[PDB]
């Protein structure tokens, strides 16, 4: 029985590595809040043809209030509901305000799709807990309602879907719940819940019979909304550059006089084997003819990039500083 | 009012003969094609405003990307994909 | 031919994970070093665009020495 | 239906991890033709 | 096992970089294997 | 031959659920923008 | 936790920058502040 084989050993390894808050920002040295998340369809839903029912955005108002300790939603008014891309996510972001008058901190909620300005979609204050939250007083008979495939109903104190469905029988389904007030949390994670109408609010209790949510008032309007279609439009504007400080520069100066000699120039140049640059100065864009050979030298570099200064100039004494500048269309 | 409008997403009959390779083009440079009604409503918008504008589709994000990349940018579309 | 030898080395080397230029010696051949698809048409890339030249992505095969590989790039 | 013959063989030694090899195709198809005790002029069909 | 990160990877002919991907339980069946058919007297090469 | 079962189906699945500068915020209406990151040794 | 928070440019568009920082709940710590300034089209290199 002879030994085995000596091995040469190294070693070899391979380590592996709230939806409606998200990330929660607070200001350095200042009490107000940040509260920064993505929204998109993946991630909502419930948000059904884009449109955020109000009460999504009431309800991370909940938990944010919870965070900062202001479940008692003063008051809550929308401004336009939020209505989400089918493609692409936008960005909301919440911004509660320091506390003021009764503890009571402003909120605010903006949103922007990606570089669409930024919009508020709800402004109001948020009220801490009060020791005693009185029930409002009873209405209608209470009412029942279960939502089918609700989704991290733990999650939040109460589903939005969950939320906006009880919001309905009371407020009214033709009219889009705005401003909101009174909004006391009992319970979280509930997911089928009665509804108790009252002359303004809301009673939100569990099956079990345990208060789980209250409004003191929510009121209702119609709404509409719009979006982006007029940020299509671009103007030509000539913002500043300084003209670079050098006193030479390799060009071919053609002072343009009409567009079929600057053609002419152009075909010239083009069959010209020397590397040599060529700038055309001109008129002031203004004028049709300069402004013909303009187009025409911006599509001549169109086709040839790297070989064309366009220089509308009043003097031509800076025409190899605008060559050193670097931009081929300068005014 | 004089609005450069794109290349519409409408066909039109100076838009025959663009072939595959030119709306490729287009659309790396950024110009991307007009709808009919997003092209009524620019229309109106243009009226409103008035003087020479531009209304066609660029898509920023792909152009601050390429920018970010290293693509050459165009000029004029510069403003629309910052440095 | 020694610059070319050095290079091609210090390239092998970097691509197969080696800790030095030193560990691949030029007695085996690409294919015992642990060459196989993926490794030789990107060390395809890194050495002909580092060279200025162009080259079939199969020199592995034909040239199965460092030093036959290098007589190449020398002619 | 009635399955006759079968065999199972390795591609073996190749250019590759993941390389075929014809040789080894052949014999795996000799040996289930062998195995089956048929002849390769009496099929008419084979799925690739 | 406390030992199972050693392997050998310029006897087989296994790149560096290739050789912290492949699975540990892969490495010690190669080795394993060669020290059996060792074991058994049998010369390696001549059975391929 | 005859049909086979028929089966009465219901849907189940499991759903599987810039170092230096982070989150950069920008405040709606306002300029200043807040950049808001995580470091660590590792 | 480290943030660097930019204010409204003010003097030159010089934008205020300042890197706060803190662990959990501990007291904000500014440890670099200044002012950020638009580039020129030429910058003087200095001498060597």
């Amino acid at each position: 029985d002879l030994p085995t084989y000596a091995f040469e050993h190294r070693h070899y390894w391979l380590e592996p590595a709230d939806p409606l808050l998200g990330t929660v920002v607070s200001t350095p040295g200042s009490d107000r809040l940040t509260a920064v998340a993505q929204w998109s369809r993946r991630a909502q839903p419930w948000a059904v043809d884009g449109l955020v029912p109000n009460a999504a955005l009431v309800e991370a108002a909940i938990r944010l209030g919870d965070l900062a300790g202001t479940p008692v939603v003063g008051e809550l008014v929308v401004d336009a509901p939020v209505v989400l891309p089918r493609r692409g996510s936008r960005e909301v972001q919440l911004i509660v305000g320091e506390p003021g008058e009764q503890r009571r901190r402003p909120i605010e909620v903006f949103s922007r799709e990606a570089d669409e300005p930024w919009t508020r979609h709800a402004h109001g204050t948020l009220a801490p807990a009060a020791a005693a939250v009185p029930e409002p007083a009873a209405a209608g008979d209470a009412t029942d309602v279960t939502v089918a495939g609700l989704r991290d109903a733990d999650r939040y104190g109460i589903h939005p879907a969950l939320l906006d469905a009880a919001v309905r029988t009371v407020v009214g389904d033709d009219l889009l719940p705005s401003v909101w007030t009174g909004v006391s949390l009992l319970a979280s994670g509930a997911t089928a819940v009665t509804v108790t109408p009252t002359a303004t609010g809301l009673r939100l209790t569990d099956p079990a019979g345990q208060p789980v949510l209250t409004v003191e008032s929510v009121r209702g309007t119609p709404f509409v909304a719009e979006q982006g279609t007029t940020d299509a439009l671009f103007r030509v504007d000539w913002p500043e550059i300084p003209l670079p400080t050098a006193e030479t520069a390799d060009f071919l100066p053609y002072e343009a006089t009409s567009a079929e000699a600057t053609l002419s120039a152009l075909q010239a140049w083009l069959a010209d084997p020397a590397e040599t640059r060529l700038a055309v100065v001109t008129g002031d864009c203004t004028e049709p003819g300069a402004a013909a050979i303009w187009g025409l030298v911006r599509s001549a570099q169109s086709e040839h990039p790297g070989r064309i200064v366009l220089a509308d100039l009043d003097d031509p004494a800076v025409l190899p500083a605008v060559v050193a500048s670097g931009e081929p269309q300068v005014r | 009012v004089s609005i450069a409008w794109g290349y519409w997403a409408t066909v039109s009959g100076m838009t025959e003969h663009l072939g595959d390779a030119d709306l490729r083009r287009n659309q790396r440079i950024g110009m991307s094609g007009l709808p009919a009604d997003e092209g009524m409503a620019l229309l109106d918008a243009a009226i409103a405003t008035g003087g020479t504008l531009v209304a066609a589709k660029f898509d920023v994000a792909a152009l601050r990307a390429t920018a970010k990349a290293g693509g050459p940018v165009p000029p004029l579309l510069r403003g629309l994909a910052p440095l | 031919a020694a610059a070319l030898l050095d290079l091609v080395r210090r390239h092998a080397a970097e691509v197969l994970g080696h800790s030095g230029a030193e560990s691949v010696h030029s007695g085996r051949t690409f294919k015992d070093a642990g060459f196989d698809s993926l490794t030789a048409v990107e060390l395809r890339n890194r050495l002909a665009a580092a060279t200025g030249l162009t080259l079939s992505p199969a020199m592995i095969f034909d040239y199965p020495k460092p030093p036959a590989l290098a007589d190449h790039l020398r002619a | 239906a009635v399955l006759r013959g079968s065999a199972v063989n390795q591609d073996g030694a190749s250019n590759g991890l993941t390389a075929p090899n014809g040789l080894s195709q052949q014999r795996v198809i000799r040996r289930a033709l062998a195995a089956a005790g048929l002849a390769p002029s009496d099929v008419d069909v084979v799925e690739a | 096992l406390h030992d199972a990160g050693e392997f050998d990877a310029g006897f087989f002919g296994i790149s560096p970089r290739e050789a912290v991907a492949m699975d540990p339980q892969q490495r010690l069946l190669l080795e394993t294997s060669w020290e059996a058919l060792e074991n058994a007297g049998v010369d390696p090469i001549a059975l391929k």
